[PDB]
């Protein structure tokens, strides 16, 4: 009734005892080293343990110390002191590593919360995960696995109850293993399902607008559109957004155009004005519309894919909105290629430059006139460079969210790795839940037991090849 | 989501106030908060909005007497008036918007109850 009996298979010869012995030892203290050495790398780059992205690192680390250093210990106290082991220390050794593989779990089920946070609510995520919240989180849970680990120590053991209890783990009741093998099981299945929810999502989302959705060539895809909408080919100009007073300059845009149709260029000009809103405004862009049969106004509710083809199409895009935070119309027209006019004010100055776009004055009808003959007169000339510096300009804004999902794979390359290594000893945990056993299990099982420390010597090796932060880092305190 | 506005009432001209909303959202609440305003008979006029930080807006008639701030602890948004006029006294409305960022066209926009602010030049 040892931790780690290693009486049973007598089948090799006591000349490879003492190579298995080394054998152990040096994986166990191999294990230790590199988890101490990634924990020093965490603790001691501020940048690192201030990212809450990457705390989940720290948590797993300090479980691969716990699940080893033991281990270490664990075969201390049998061979080369052949002290044994009385019943609270060996609950307290089996807790150490069931509080490990549960405190792997929660820190991977955190680490896909926080994943889902960043990839697909973007917007929140600098406030909704905060690096108190992500600590005070991962104190809960690590919290929670100390105690479910505690719990036989407390009172829950074979003895106390005087209840039958496991073959494999001796002065330990069935029903909790039970109970524990159902919590880490639901838990593992709804992290896998999640992990795979996001990366699909991810992939279906994020690379949307892209030129590669289209059929064609720009000249024609345009031509088609005018005939679709019943004009001659020009220079088209689109807007889309809201009618409204304040936060959308719509009745800029509209006065501009007003403004424009009194000169001989407006025959050479097409405009779109997509949107809804207050009665008045819609009324106003009708009267344009049915007086200059280059105006096309659009009400009605646009799907994702016609507006991917109407970025797609037309020449320039104009933003003269008055208060613009993210900017996100330009960002969709930068990536499929179509060069803005839009207002210099919130997030469209950061976003479009002298040289992928045109910058206008916010709330001037007139100066946004001058800005859309100034396009006008630059669209004479060849105008693919700066459809090619949109595209670039657009692109270097999806940076992080390409490096979330990166971290997001690597999530599940962890997570996979420990499922892997953690499968056949939650199966033979669970056959002796559910029935007996031979001693060809409980030798299979005390074969396998290996894996656990395998895990805990691979997973550092797979935080070094994935983040480039670590590797940075771990340079550096060289 | 559900907005809780505080901080109307009359006051003597040249006064100062401050007036606040709470949003009661799922995750994060509001992406951009702002305040409007609406005078008897006239239109609704936009006279604040934020995002975060130094983010804000402000109308040509509160430029530099307004300021409209934020605070994620308790996901609320203050808004601060110095030297007011008489010309300032109409009913306020808290807006929140939500806004996708998998297609910008789409967003959606709640409002308030509404609170009265009066200034009045009594003697
Ligand atoms: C239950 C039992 O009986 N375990 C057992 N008898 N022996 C165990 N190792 S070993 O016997 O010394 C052993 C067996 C075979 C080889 C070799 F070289 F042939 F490959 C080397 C060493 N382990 C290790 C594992 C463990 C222990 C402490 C910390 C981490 C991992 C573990 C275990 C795993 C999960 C759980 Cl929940 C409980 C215990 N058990």
């Amino acid at each position: 009734e040892n931790f780690m009996d290693i009486e049973c298979f007598m089948v090799l010869n006591p000349s490879q005892q003492l190579a298995i012995a080394v054998l152990s030892l040096t994986l166990g203290t191999f294990t230790v080293l590199e988890n101490l050495l990634v924990l020093c790398v965490i603790l001691h780059s501020r940048s690192l343990r201030c990212r809450p992205s990457y705390h989940f690192i720290g948590s797993l680390a300090v479980a691969d110390l716990l699940g080893s250093v033991i281990f270490v210990y664990s075969f201390i106290d049998f061979h080369v002191f052949h002290r044994k082991d009385s019943r609270n220390v060996f609950l307290f050794k089996l807790g150490g590593v069931t509080a490990s593989f549960t405190a792997k779990v929660g820190s991977l089920f955190l680490a896909a919360i926080d994943r889902y946070i960043s990839i697909h609510r973007p917007l929140a995520y600098k406030r909704i995960v905060t690096r108190p919240k992500a600590v005070v989180a991962f104190c809960l849970m690590w919290t929670i696995a100390i105690v479910i680990a505690v719990l036989p120590l407390l009172g829950w053991n074979c003895e106390k109850l005087q209840s039958v209890c496991s073959d494999i783990f001796p002065h330990i009741d069935k029903t909790y293993l039970m109970f524990w093998i159902g919590v880490v099981s639901v838990l593992l299945l709804f992290i896998v399902y999640a992990y795979m929810y996001i990366l699909w999502k991810a992939g279906i989302d994020c690379s949307f607008w892209n030129e590669s959705y289209l059929t064609g060539s720009r000249d024609e895809r345009k031509k088609s559109l005018l005939s679709k909408f019943g004009m001659d080919e020009g220079v088209t100009f689109m807007f889309i957004g809201r009618f409204d007073r304040g936060q959308k300059g719509v009745d800029v845009l509209l006065k501009a155009i007003e403004i424009l149709s009194s000169k001989k260029e407006f025959q050479e000009m097409r405009f779109i004005i997509i949107g809804k809103g207050d009665p008045e405004l819609e009324g106003w862009a009708r009267s344009l519309e049915e007086k200059h049969g280059n105006v096309k106004v659009i009400t009605e509710m646009l799907s994702r894919e016609f507006v991917r083809e109407l970025y797609g199409s037309v020449d320039f895009v104009i933003i003269p909105s008055y208060f613009e935070p993210f900017g996100l119309v330009a960002l969709e027209a930068m990536c499929l290629g179509a060069i803005p006019i839009a207002s210099a004010v919130g997030g469209l100055r950061d976003i479009i430059t002298n040289e992928t776009g045109i910058l206008v004055k916010a709330g001037d009808p007139g100066e946004l006139a001058n800005a859309i003959l100034k396009a006008l007169e630059l669209s004479r000339s060849d105008l693919s460079k700066f459809r090619e510096n949109c595209k670039k300009r657009a692109m270097s804004f999806s940076d992080q969210a390409r490096m979330d999902i990166e971290l997001a794979k690597t999530l599940v390359l962890i997570l996979v790795v420990l499922i892997i290594c953690w499968g056949p000893l939650l199966a033979i945990m669970v056959y002796d839940v559910f029935g007996k056993m031979n001693k060809l299990i409980k030798t299979v099982f005390a074969f396998c037991s290996m894996l656990c420390l395998l895990n805990s010597t691979v997973n550092p090796i797979i935080y070094a090849l994935r983040s480039k932060d670590l590797r940075h880092a771990f340079r550096s305190m060289f | 989501v559900q907005l809780q506005e505080s901080g109307g009432g009359l006051v003597q001209a040249g006064g100062s106030l401050r007036l606040s909303c709470a949003a009661s959202g799922t995750i994060f609440g509001p992406d951009v908060m702002g305040w409007y305003r609406q005078a008897p008979g006239k239109e609704r006029e936009l006279v604040a909005g934020i995002s975060n930080g130094a983010n804000t807006y402000y109308a040509d008639s509160v430029k530099g007497r307004f300021t409209i701030s934020r605070d994620n602890a308790k996901n609320t948004v203050y808004l601060q008036m110095n030297s007011l006029k008489p010309e300032d006294t109409a009913v306020y409305y808290c807006a929140a918007e939500v806004l996708d960022y998998t297609f910008a066209y789409l967003y959606h926009a709640y409002w308030g109850q509404g609170t009265q602010v009066t200034v009045s030049s009594h003697h």
